[PDB]
């Protein structure tokens, strides 16, 4: 949690960026598009 | 039929079935004469012998002779003397493909692989060429994906492309065609369609009007106006 | 009966409307031969041609014993270039299985003068043409036409006649059209009957643009090609299903087993098309990966031993079962141990849904959705 | 055998030959990337690691696209011979035919394009949150290096209120550290990989010119033969 | 053609198509059993072919300086050039022009394929006006013949190679035009200089076709002082091209 | 051999070497003859001319004749009329195949080339048949794969086509043999192998028991103890 | 050749080569309106070269120990052994020595491929 505590701390800080400053990369940063799913048998895909 | 033609004042069509054995025949005629084989063995007549008769096949001022012709292409092979020969003088082809009916669309036309030399804008009008064009293009797009939609999915498309192969699907299904001779067995009452509601109405389809619509609507429907009603009969089912 | 008699015209005919059941199941659900159809046996050496021909032949024991005799389709096999020994072992087989006293052999052997190989089958046409023209049904089948047309060969070069595209006489074409197109299906004005024809054709290299190749595929109603890439991989018969075609199509196919080769060529077409991923099964999409399990598991499935053919009601239940995804649980593996067990099974529990398969002849809701029920009551043990 | 289809291979083999420059092409533009992420992170990486340098389960990653070469063949056997959490289908795959009951959990989608912290991140939350990643005894990274450019090695790194929360974030730091090498290092693989395949296609052509020269000569000198006999 | 030739006027002959003549001397001669070759063709189709074409030439002063040119027509099937006859006509010309399916089904109209068609001779002959502006678009377009395999990937592109699939685009587009309507040299080279010099990159690459129709009427409006130079001198000075450079880039600001 | 079989009654065995010559024999003397000459060049006759000899070579009620007859392949082609026609008259047909002796797989047999009426389970076993099918079905399966790892490599295949093709590579190779008159010119002294070790081998290869065991191990040894003779061997070294 | 052999004595022939041979034995055919075969040579080029060396042979002490032999050459069009000439001549002789070009670009000269290299009688002539 703590990671992801900085993760949104992060978003704070980035979103919080003048728009034309948000550069594609910081875009980017933005749009993790990871799936999970726990494990033979697992349950449906979950997105992170 | 040039009787018909120069005699009965009218204009008439001539099927002949298939164009094919009309060279193999002469093929035949000229070995048993005694004459040379030429290339894969045709008759050094095969030229003179379809242009005598095609030639005969052509407007005049009392009427047209027009012709349909079946032209079996033996081994798949396009570059055979004889479909070669036969392209020369056609210049409209209908390729029907088994490759459309194996996914269930007829008339079973392919709508790439046969063309015309009548798609001009000083013939069929600037209007139609367009909507013709951009009809091969998306088809084209759609069919130089497949790969791509295979291996990997649709999602990976781009929201363009995904938008492109969603017309093109609609575009295939739409030009279905349930004909008036099939009632017997299909059931399916049969229609046909003028070039006007035909054009405007897949004119409507790739400007996105009716994008809103499932593709079932399109498949067995002549003209959009009807695959509105059956859009909405059958999200009243 | 004269050999070079003409063939019967447009008016007397009918339509091919039933059905010359083979008992092989990537024929009769996926190519399917009628009566007075004409279908081409063509494949390289040694590919499992003459077996297509005797299965078939084989296969009418279960009506030719009966008492309809517009059920019972007698047999006539020309082998024309074969050698004696050949001969001897097919009269064993047919002797074996009772199938002779249903069955005529014209041999023109490969010591046999050229003109006898050239003549034999006009012969053993007129004599089929016999059981036509007094409202019986026939089945020809020359094995094979090459050899015909190697003997036309000898006999038009020792007459000094010049010859045309691959040493071969100019009519060649004319020799073997007014041989086949003789097979009809007569009008009831003129008796019934009907005489089909399976003419078979040896293809060097697999090249179908040799000359006799190219001439029979055009004659025919359609072709059962027979390929040696899907022998060795243990798909026999080895019929490709996307080369081969009828023109007759399901005018010819018993109701029942229509209904469901219907989705079955669609599925399979869709096999061919994804085929060339066929390997790399693991990344590719859902839908591809799914297509790819159904039509592996659809092509096990149409494999059958020789001289093991099966009735209808055996195969519409396991095409059935292959079409609306049940055997896709069951491992490629599995496949063989299923249609043996689950027939079996079919025949032991459920044996009115048989019974009504082959009396009826159409699958009816009733029925279809009891077959549906016994074979989910199958997998589940399976 | 005939000249249809002899010309036909060389078509799709020219094909294949095609396909193969292209991703050679943009496996080369994609790296640049890849590097200066390798370069940036494990600057990163340095900084973290000097203090247990001073002081004091396994996940598994790689991508789920294949064609790169044998980078999920040498990461799935260093793994059994160290012998799970899978990152990637691939490595999942190869774990799963082995050792079926082992996998805990795998997350795919990640590799198709170049890591961050907020992948990085997530994954360690849902880690310690299903699996409670920080009761375990050890935990330790497979991951591919890239020892140079045109080759790789298999590695394994580990994991050992302050400790708490450095644990946890050094998790997400050494997760983000891996999947940078081991994107660059694909990259790599998927440079090489296809260079060679397109080489190969080279030599398959250079036969095919052969045996197609062959049988056009061949297919002349028989229809001529035809055409006199038919002549004389 | 050869009168005006000889007259000192200038012909121009075109077989549409010559592959039909050969079939026709094959014909012709195995009806009379002359001893066939290659093909099924006689020995001596080359001799047919040369002495047809090479009797177009441009002749010298002591002649009348007259000329005639010759665009002979060959079908090849399936776009082979292995075939006898095409190897024939290769080897007598002087040049080919290439014309290719696969770009005439993607719309692009004439479909000259630039990387196999050549000219050997015409180089020296061609109006000096169109070369200096052209001498790069072999180049550009040899370029992009290249990139176009990478095209469809997207932002992985380097720069210094979307500059090429920008040009490259703008300039397939430029060179395709209706069926009867030819252009004057005085309006393709402004065109060409457009292009050559990237000022149409500022433009939708499907709005091309408007731009020209467009600019032509600029210039025959606002410059025709240029075009008229243009034709009149066949070769650009150095103020020429300024002044076209500024009559360009002032349009496409404003287009 | 004919006298031996009807007015003897003993049992006979007829080597003929080669009988490829006599078709050419027959072809270099038609054209003296005055025959126009068919295909490729050949005799017309060449199929009777063939059938009245090789009709004669075969076993009767009064007597048996086993017969072994050599073909030769002109140009490795073997659609040339004369083995095309040949193939039909013989009940066992061995191909030796140029590539498999490149490979260096002496007595060079195409395994799937090769065939015979009685490899049917009623005659030489289920246990064969089925050995004999799993043979010729990785044989293909490695086959079909030729393309693969020529240009990409065997790392793309599946973990199932790893192990076919490994197993492929074992069992073409362990279908060499040496033979005891080829001693003086390859060195290996011969081995004769029973029918009943050669399935239980193949089979056993097959069931999976010598993964562990090298390919070069099954190269030129006879049986499967030779096999492992030869791995013990070469870890020694 | 063959009068030393009949006489007791040991000869060698070298054939530099036999594929032009048989072009020129084509050409003498083809000019007597013979029917060409494969490749348009003539049906009997089999026989043009096996009775030329089928006289290379070690003769008995009854004849007197003489020996011919023959060592013939052969121009491979590709580097294919897979042609007509080269095929009859490898079914007449006793062995091969495959010379191939990529060993003497590489410089492997003598560029025997011992692979494809065979001598049917092998170690029986081989110094002990
Ligand atoms: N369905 C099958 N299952 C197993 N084996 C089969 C099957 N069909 C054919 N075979 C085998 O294939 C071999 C060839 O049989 P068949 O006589 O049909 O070949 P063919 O096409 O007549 O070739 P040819 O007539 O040129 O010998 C036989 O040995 C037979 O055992
Ligand atoms: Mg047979």
């Amino acid at each position: 949690s703590y990671a992801a505590y900085l993760n949104v701390a992060a978003q704070a800080i980035r979103s919080s960026l003048k728009t034309e400053l948000q550069t594609a990369s910081v875009l980017n940063r933005s749009q993790t598009d990871a799936f999970y799913t726990q494990y033979a048998s697992e349950p449906t895909p979950i997105t992170k | 039929a040039e009787y018909f033609r120069d005699e009965e004042g009218q204009d008439v069509l001539l099927f002949i079935d298939n164009i094919f054995r009309f060279t193999q025949a002469g093929s035949e005629v000229s070995a048993l004469l005694g004459r040379i084989p030429s290339a894969v063995g045709y008759q050094p007549t095969l030229a003179t012998d379809m242009g005598l008769l095609q030639e005969r096949i052509t407007t005049t001022k009392k009427g047209s002779v027009t012709s349909v012709q079946a032209v079996y292409v033996p081994a798949d092979d396009l570059t055979d003397p004889a479909p070669a020969t036969t392209f020369a003088h056609l210049d409209a082809t209908t390729v029907l493909s088994r490759g459309i009916s194996e996914l269930g669309i007829y008339p079973a036309v392919d709508p790439l692989d046969s063309k015309s030399r009548l798609l001009d804008a000083a013939v069929v009008g600037q209007e139609h060429y367009d909507v013709a064009s951009k009809v091969q293009e998306t088809l084209q797009t759609y069919k130089s994906l497949q790969d791509i939609i295979a291996i990997l999915g649709m999602d990976e498309l781009s929201e363009q492309d995904k938008l492109t192969v969603e017309r093109a699907r609609k575009i295939q299904r739409f030009l279905s065609q349930p004909f008036a001779v099939a009632e017997v067995f299909t059931g399916i009452p049969g229609k046909l369609v003028r070039l006007k509601d035909t054009v405007a109405s897949f004119k409507a389809v790739l400007e996105g009007k009716y994008d809103n619509i499932p593709e079932h609507a399109f498949y067995m429907v002549g003209g959009i106006e009807d695959v509105v009603a059956k859009a909405e009969k059958l999200a009243a089912e | 009966s004269r050999a070079q008699v003409k063939a019967p015209g447009i008016l007397p005919r009918r339509s091919v409307h039933e059905p010359v059941q083979t008992g092989l199941k990537a024929v009769d659900a996926l190519v399917p031969i009628g009566r007075g159809q004409r279908e081409l046996i063509i494949g390289d050496r040694q590919t499992g041609k003459t077996a297509v021909a005797l299965d078939t032949i084989l296969n009418q024991k279960r009506w030719n014993n009966g008492s309809d005799e517009s059920k019972k389709l007698y047999c006539v096999y020309v082998a024309v270039g074969q050698k004696r020994s050949t001969v001897a072992q097919l009269v064993q087989t047919l002797e074996q299985h009772d199938a002779m006293k249903y069955s005529i052999i014209v041999a023109a052997t490969a010591s046999e003068a050229a003109p006898l190989q050239y003549l034999a089958p006009f012969t053993a046409a007129s004599i089929g043409e016999w059981f036509r023209d007094n409202g019986k049904h026939a089945l020809i089948v020359y094995d094979d036409l090459s050899k015909q047309a190697v003997a036309y060969r000898q006999l038009s070069l020792l007459l000094r006649r010049p010859p045309g595209r691959e040493a071969y006489p100019g009519d060649v074409f004319y020799l073997h059209s007014r041989l086949l197109e003789r097979a009809a299906k007569l009008s009831e004005k003129e008796g019934s009957g009907s005489l089909t024809a399976l003419p078979v054709i040896e293809t060097q290299g697999g090249d179908v643009s040799a000359y006799i190749p190219t001439n029979v595929i055009s004659i025919t109603d359609g072709q059962i090609f027979l390929e040696a890439e899907l022998f060795y991989k243990g798909i026999r018969p080895a019929i490709n299903v996307g080369l081969s075609v009828s023109r007759v199509g399901s005018a010819a196919q018993v109701k029942a087993l229509k209904q469901v080769a219907g989705s079955l060529k669609l599925f399979l077409a869709q096999y061919r098309e994804v085929a060339a991923f066929a390997q790399f099964g693991s990344d590719l999409d859902a839908s591809t990966k799914q297509t790819l399990v159904r039509g592996e598991r659809l092509t096990q499935l149409l494999k059958q031993n020789q001289y093991s053919p099966l009735a209808t009601e055996e195969q519409v239940p396991l095409i059935y079962a292959g079409v609306n995804g049940h055997l896709d649980g069951i491992e490629l593996s599995r496949i063989g141990e299923f249609e043996s067990s689950f027939l079996s099974y079919l025949k032991s529990n459920h044996n009115e849904l048989l019974t009504e398969i082959r009396e009826k002849g159409e699958l009816s809701k009733e029925l279809l959705a009891s077959l549906k029920s016994a074979t989910e009551s199958f997998v589940a043990t399976f | 055998a005939t000249l249809k289809e002899v010309e036909m291979r060389l078509k799709s083999i020219k094909n294949i030959e095609k396909i193969t420059k292209t991703m050679k092409i943009v496996a080369s533009t994609r790296l640049s990337k890849a590097e200066k992420a390798k370069i940036s992170a494990k600057k990163m990486d340095e900084a973290e690691q000097l203090f247990y340098k001073n002081a004091e389960l396994i996940v598994a990653i790689t991508s789920d696209k294949g064609l790169c070469g044998s980078i999920h063949s040498q990461l799935a056997k260093a793994v059994r011979r160290h012998l799970i959490v899978t990152i990637g289908d691939k490595i999942k795959m190869q774990l799963l035919r082995t050792h079926p009951n082992n996998i805990k959990l795998s997350i795919n989608g990640i590799g198709k394009d170049a890591p961050t912290f907020q992948e990085s991140a997530l994954i360690a939350d849902k880690l310690l949150s299903v699996m409670k990643a920080g009761t375990y005894p050890k935990i330790s990274i497979f991951y591919n290096d890239p020892v140079s450019s045109l080759s790789f090695e298999p590695s394994e790194k580990p994991i050992f209120n302050v400790p708490r929360d450095l644990f946890e974030y050094t998790l997400a730091n050494q997760m983000l550290t891996a999947m940078a090498q081991g994107y660059a290092a694909e990259i790599s693989a998927r440079r090489n990989a296809m260079d060679n395949a397109s080489k190969n296609a080279g030599d398959m052509i250079n036969r095919y010119s052969i045996l197609y020269n062959r049988t056009r000569q061949a297919v002349i000198t028989n229809e001529l033969v035809d055409i006199i006999t038919g002549a004389s």
